[PDB]
């Protein structure tokens, strides 16, 4: 009834081998679809270990009691998407979270900056400021708003981009929204970046 | 074998959801026919089926609001979804079953926004601090926007952000680009934004101190 997938994302090397974990909750018709970008979800195991027509054989699917896993033997780009074991032996049918395949590249810090509300937005009542984390690796990446030193949250909204086709990057934006009332209540703006790349955390800041 | 939804992009909280698979190349009266969504974040949902038969099967978490039907004449079949909330945007996929088999046929898919809010057109702000420059295209709906920089002859350092939806119920995105710090003070950078939805299409010059 429960299908957990493991893990959520999965980086690879093009030409290694990736394996995607997929338990069941209780004890066969267990499938794994592919969604890859700009198209819709593909059949490409069913009946734990049988490959679908017009699946390559570097796909191969296997499990034991509960515990089933995909591997993709050696990698291509067209590989690359989001893969999800899928169960329909029993009511309701369910599929796992989804397994995000990515590439695999050396970790490179954000180029982080800051860039204050324009004068003709604050004409109109609102302030945006947006924090830049640009061309990072790995994805996983915090962003602190800091307003005379006092941590902001629940009103800062982020964006990433999907990962690079050339350098394998991502890049995020991060928007802190207030009233441009609140705006001015304060002096001090800045955005405080941790990630992987960072051996401590970046600020970027100025002054309004 | 084809399958193709259609319904509209948008409805409001409260209103109910109604859609359509068209199929070719196959009878509904064979095999399963099935409703499934995908939300953003990438997490798939069963919805359930309609049968050979005609006897339908409803996924709990939507048994109370869901109906799926079917028009054998004209070889479609329906989802309706009564109630919807802001949590049942997301891409809905029609796909035929194969007994034994999976989902071995599925739509293009068709992207469902809820959202009480009426068409409106983005205001464009400029973000000025390699450096970095970009357009904050705020406060439009529905998507989708489209941004180019300097009438589309820069692209290279250009990222566009996905649109974040607002607590308002409007969206938001940011355009950046990246370019040499030497490059500020010499050369000129404009954001150029599309809404077609409203009609508006909007220039900006990203000025700055250097
Ligand atoms: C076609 C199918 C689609 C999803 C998987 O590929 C397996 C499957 O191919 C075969 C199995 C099939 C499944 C769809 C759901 C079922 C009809 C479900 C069921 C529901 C009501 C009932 O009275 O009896 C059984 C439980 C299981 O028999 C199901």
């Amino acid at each position: 009834v429960l299908m957990t997938q493991t893990p959520l994302s999965l980086p690879v090397s093009l030409g290694d081998q990736a394996s995607i974990s997929c338990r069941s909750s209780q004890s066969t018709y267990l499938e794994w679809y592919l969604q890859k970008p700009g198209q819709s979800p593909k059949l490409l195991i069913y009946k734990v270990s049988n490959r679908f027509s017009g699946v390559p054989d570097r796909f191969s699917g296997s499990g034991s009691g509960t515990d089933f896993t995909l591997k993709i033997s050696r990698v291509e780009a067209e590989d690359l998407g989001v893969y999800y074991c899928f169960q329909g032996s029993h009511v309701p049918l369910t599929f796992g979270a989804g397994t995000k395949l990515e590439l695999k590249r050396t970790v490179a810090a954000p180029s982080v900056f800051i860039f204050p509300p324009s004068d003709e937005q604050l004409k109109s009542g609102t302030a945006s400021v947006v924090c830049l984390l640009n061309n990072f690796y790995p994805r996983e990446a915090k962003v602190q708003w800091k307003v005379d030193n006092a941590l902001q949250s629940g009103n800062s909204q982020e964006s990433v981009t999907e990962q690079d086709s050339k350098d394998s990057t991502y890049s995020l934006s991060s928007t802190l929204t207030l009233s441009k009332a609140d705006y001015e209540k304060h002096k001090v703006y800045a955005c405080e970046v941790t990630h992987q790349g960072l051996s401590s955390p970046v600020t970027k800041s100025f002054n309004r | 074998v084809q399958l193709q939804e259609s319904g509209p992009s948008l409805v409001k909280p409260s209103q109910t959801l109604s859609l359509t698979c068209s199929v070719t190349g196959d009878s509904i009266t064979s095999g399963y026919w099935n409703w499934i969504r995908k939300f953003p974040g990438n997490k798939l949902e069963y919805m359930g089926y309609i049968s050979y038969s005609g006897t339908t099967y409803y996924n709990p978490s939507l048994k109370s609001r869901i109906s799926i039907t079917r028009d054998t004449s004209k070889n479609q079949y329906y989802l309706q979804l009564n109630s919807v909330t802001t949590e049942d945007t997301a891409t809905y996929y029609c796909a035929r079953a194969r007994y034994g088999y999976g989902f071995d046929y599925w739509g293009q898919g068709t992207t469902l926004t809820v959202s009480s809010a009426s068409t409106k057109g983005p205001s464009v702000f400029p973000l000025a601090p390699t450096a970095a420059l970009g357009c904050l295209v705020k406060d439009y709906f529905p998507e989708p926007v489209t941004v180019s920089w300097n009438s589309g002859a820069l692209t290279s350092g250009v990222h566009t952000f996905p649109a974040v939806l607002q607590s308002s119920g409007l969206y938001s995105l940011s355009s950046v680009v990246t370019v040499p710090s030497s490059s500020l003070g010499t050369k000129t950078y404009t954001c150029n934004v599309d809404h077609k939805p409203s009609n508006t299409k909007v220039d900006k010059r990203v000025e700055s101190k250097y």
